[PDB]
This record gives C-alpha cells, sequence and structure tokens, in this order.
C-alpha cells in the first residue's frame, strides 16, 4: 500500500534554516499533489503548503507565505519543505500528505511524522535519579534537565511491561523532565534487581539506572 | 478564509452511546467536507471524504451529513476503539481548515488512586538539588487534586503535574507530582507531605515520610 516517510526533523535555533523531506511510496507519486501539515499541541493540525502534481503550481497560507517553499522530484518520488526565518512557532511534528487530487483536495494519506522544534536550548543529556521507597511495591526513576525530547524510558531493557507509567516532560527551566514508575511484587524486589534505562538519542546518550532500597 | 468550528470540545461518552459531532462554516463550502480520526501517537486516519462518502474498511457505524456550512460527523454504538481524537476537514477554498478536535474519554466506572511519595536521592542531593515525588496510579476520572505542605505547612511553588493519556486497557488515569527544592531548603525543614482529593474520597487522601 501508499507509504509516505517522512525525515529531517532536528533541533535549529531561531531565525535558524532547515529542510525537510518525504520518500513516496507505493504509488504513482507523479500523478497526486503533495502537501505538509504541521501539528502543535496547543492548536491541531494545520495545512502549512502544498504543490500540484507537474508541481507548477505550490499554495502556501499566509503565515507562512514567503520563508516555506515546497517543491517535488518526481524523477525521485520525494516531497521536499525548505524553511527559513524559523521561528518558535514552528516548533511542531510535520506529516508528509498526499492529496487524492492532481492539485489539492483532502488528504488521504499521512506519513509517520518528523518534529521540529524551534530553540536556543542546547542538547544537554539528562540525569537519572533512581526513586526507592524508604503485595506489590511501586518504583520510580526521575529523568531530570535534559533537552531536547524525546527520551525513552524502559524497565529492564523491556523485560518489564506491566503497569509502568511514563509521564510526558514538561519545560521547567527551559530543559525537559520526566518520571517514569512501575509495580512490581513485593517479592521480587529487592530480591531480583530493578533497572530504568534512559536513552537520549539526541546526546547518543543512554544511562541504565538500578533501584536499591536506601 | 472558512472557519470550521468544531464541537463538542470534548466529550466523555461510555460504550455504545451514540457520538454526535458537528461542525459548522462561516461560509457556504457545498459537500467539501472530510472527517478524520487519530489515536495517541500516529497520523491521522481517513474516514469521510468529499459528498459524506465512507471511507472503504471504515465501519458502517461511522456517518458524515450535510451541504452548505452546516455539517455533522456521526458514531452510533461506539466501541472502546473508537476512543481518539477526531477533526473534521473543510476543503473547497485555499487554505485548507481544519476544525480544532474532538476527544473522547471511555466514561467507567470510578477508581480510587493508588498515592506513593518518594523522598530526594542522595545523588541528586550530591549535586545540589532535591526532589521529592508522589506518584498517583490507575483512577478516574482525571479530575483530580493534589496538594503538598512542606512541614505541616501548605508549599505551592516549584511543582509539576504530569497526566498520562486514559490508559487503553483500565481506562484509568495516573498523574505524578513532583516537588523540587535546593538540598538547602530541604534537608532542615521536617515532614514532607503529599495531599490529594479524588471523587472516591470524602477526606484528604494523604501521603508522606519524614526525614
Ligand atoms: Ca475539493
Amino acid at each position: 500500500e501508499v507509504q509516505l516517510v517522512e525525515s529531517g526533523g532536528d533541533l535549529v535555533k531561531p531565525g535558524g534554516s532547515l529542510k525537510l523531506s518525504c520518500a513516496a511510496s507505493g504509488f504513482t507519486f507523479s500523478s497526486y499533489g503533495m502537501s505538509w501539515v504541521r501539528q502543535t499541541p496547543d492548536k491541531g493540525l494545520e495545512w502549512v503548503a502544498t504543490i500540484s502534481s507537474g508541481g507548477s503550481y505550490t499554495y502556501y497560507p499566509d503565515n507562512v507565505k514567503g520563508r516555506f517553499t515546497i517543491s517535488r522530484d518526481n524523477a525521485k518520488n520525494t516531497l521536499y519543505l525548505q524553511m527559513s526565518s524559523l521561528k518558535s512557532e514552528d516548533t511542531a511534528m510535520y506529516y508528509c500528505a498526499r492529496h487524492e487530487d492532481g492539485n489539492w483536495n483532502y488528504f488521504d494519506y499521512w506519513g509517520q511524522g518528523t518534529t521540529l522544534t524551534v530553540s536556543s536550548a542546547k542538547t544537554t543529556p539528562p540525569s537519572v535519579y533512581p526513586l526507592a521507597p524508604g503485595s506489590m511495591v511501586t518504583l520510580g526513576c526521575l529523568v531530570k534537565g535534559y533537552f531536547p525530547e524525546p527520551v525513552t524510558v524502559t524497565w529492564n531493557s523491556g523485560s518489564l511491561s506491566s503497569g509502568v507509567h511514563t509521564f510526558p516532560a514538561v519545560l521547567q527551566s527551559d530543559l525537559y523532565t520526566l518520571s517514569s514508575s512501575v509495580t512490581v511484587p513485593s517479592s521480587t524486589w529487592p530480591s531480583e534487581t530493578v533497572t530504568c534505562n534512559v536513552a537520549h538519542p539526541a546526546s547518543s546518550t543512554k544511562v541504565d539506572k538500578k533501584i536499591v532500597p536506601r | 478564509e472558512t472557519t470550521v468550528t468544531q464541537s463538542p470540545a470534548s466529550l466523555s461518552v461510555a460504550i455504545g452511546e451514540k457520538v454526535t459531532i458537528r461542525c459548522i462554516t462561516s461560509t457556504d463550502i457545498d459537500d467539501d467536507m472530510n472527517w478524520y480520526q487519530q489515536k495517541p501517537g500516529e497520523p491521522p486516519k481517513f474516514f469521510i471524504s468529499e459528498g459524506n462518502t465512507l471511507r472503504p474498511g471504515v465501519p458502517s457505524r461511522f456517518s458524515s451529513s450535510g451541504y452548505g456550512t452546516d455539517f455533522v460527523f456521526t458514531i452510533e454504538n461506539m466501541l472502546s476503539e473508537d476512543v481518539a481524537d477526531y477533526y473534521c476537514l473543510q476543503s473547497d477554498t485555499l487554505p485548507l481548515t481544519f476544525g480544532s478536535g474532538t476527544k473522547l474519554e471511555i466514561k467507567r466506572a470510578d477508581a480510587a488512586p493508588t498515592v506513593s511519595i518518594f523522598p530526594p536521592s542522595s545523588e541528586q542531593l550530591t549535586s545540589g538539588g532535591a526532589s521529592v515525588v508522589c506518584f498517583l496510579n490507575n483512577f478516574y476520572p482525571k479530575d483530580i487534586n493534589v496538594k503538598w505542605k512542606i512541614d505541616g505547612s501548605e508549599r505551592q511553588n516549584g511543582v509539576l503535574n504530569s497526566w498520562t493519556d486514559q490508559d487503553s486497557k483500565d481506562s484509568t488515569y495516573s498523574m505524578s507530582s513532583t516537588l523540587t527544592l535546593t538540598k538547602d531548603e530541604y534537608e532542615r525543614h521536617n515532614s514532607y507531605t503529599c495531599e490529594a482529593t479524588h471523587k472516591t474520597s470524602t477526606s484528604p487522601i494523604v501521603k508522606s515520610f519524614n526525614r
């Protein structure tokens, strides 16, 4: 079936530039109009730009016109989004999307998305503090002061699945913070070991903190 | 520009109940209205195209109606695999525009929280900081209240709250509460306590430790 795969999302300082791209597969690309749609948690979905099949006509909304340049390669089946004069309000997840029409229309297919963050903050690996207690016990793990998202938190490399709660991040001092809890039988601890592994790809960092009785 | 207006914003219905979503355009757009479904972490999925054309592979308990400016999306028997966010989209005039969405929560039995409080770790202290955490898991509804009071007092500055989406298993919510405050202001104040207010209990559900 149809397949769209974005790539390119990264951290960028305000007023910066970046180029997003889409790998179109499973359908005759040269026949449909393509487009970008972004999504912010505070303002939902938002059409960012569109381009026609032969790429001769392009349409952007006003809050983007000038800064954004959409384009394509029908020979290579790739869609592109050039961005400049980047702003904090441009921070969102961008979706590669297909129109069912030769020009524009609704959206039948959507890629998996790529995230764009616009900030002055510098990449920082997170600090990981084990959270232990002073029928079944509940342990924690605090991932504090990192940037930017995401951080992948697993327990025992994934061995523990049931009763795991990872709560969304929160910007507090201009750095994210998140925590995760896990519930295990009172017998399986501190007999069996328990560890939260926190991987932060942005800084190629990955820590493994073992929880132990204080 | 055509202004699509969605409603209701949210809507906590319970299994089988009828789900009605409406969208109004500030201008006549004919039958150029489309609807989308989007579950947590995932792109939007197509469900109804132009002319109220139900999508192939889409269940038959999903229907669309309208022409002009007033449009209505309908889920008949809401199955617990419908709990997502939905969005309408006008499409007869650039710039394309979506509704602000309608989120759906599963209306389900009440559930009291499992509170858990953790004192700050030595490692963090060593770094010159202190963070007391308090987990509150598997409850319902989300509408809960967490109060913190340092040494029998009442502090509420320098606290973070995170809420997990409604569990896809027991449809319950969970939230964590972090209290950050330099090691100094920490170890020399005595009773750190976490207090909650959920409609499952009549009195304040507490949880605390002493340094
Ligand atoms: Ca149309």
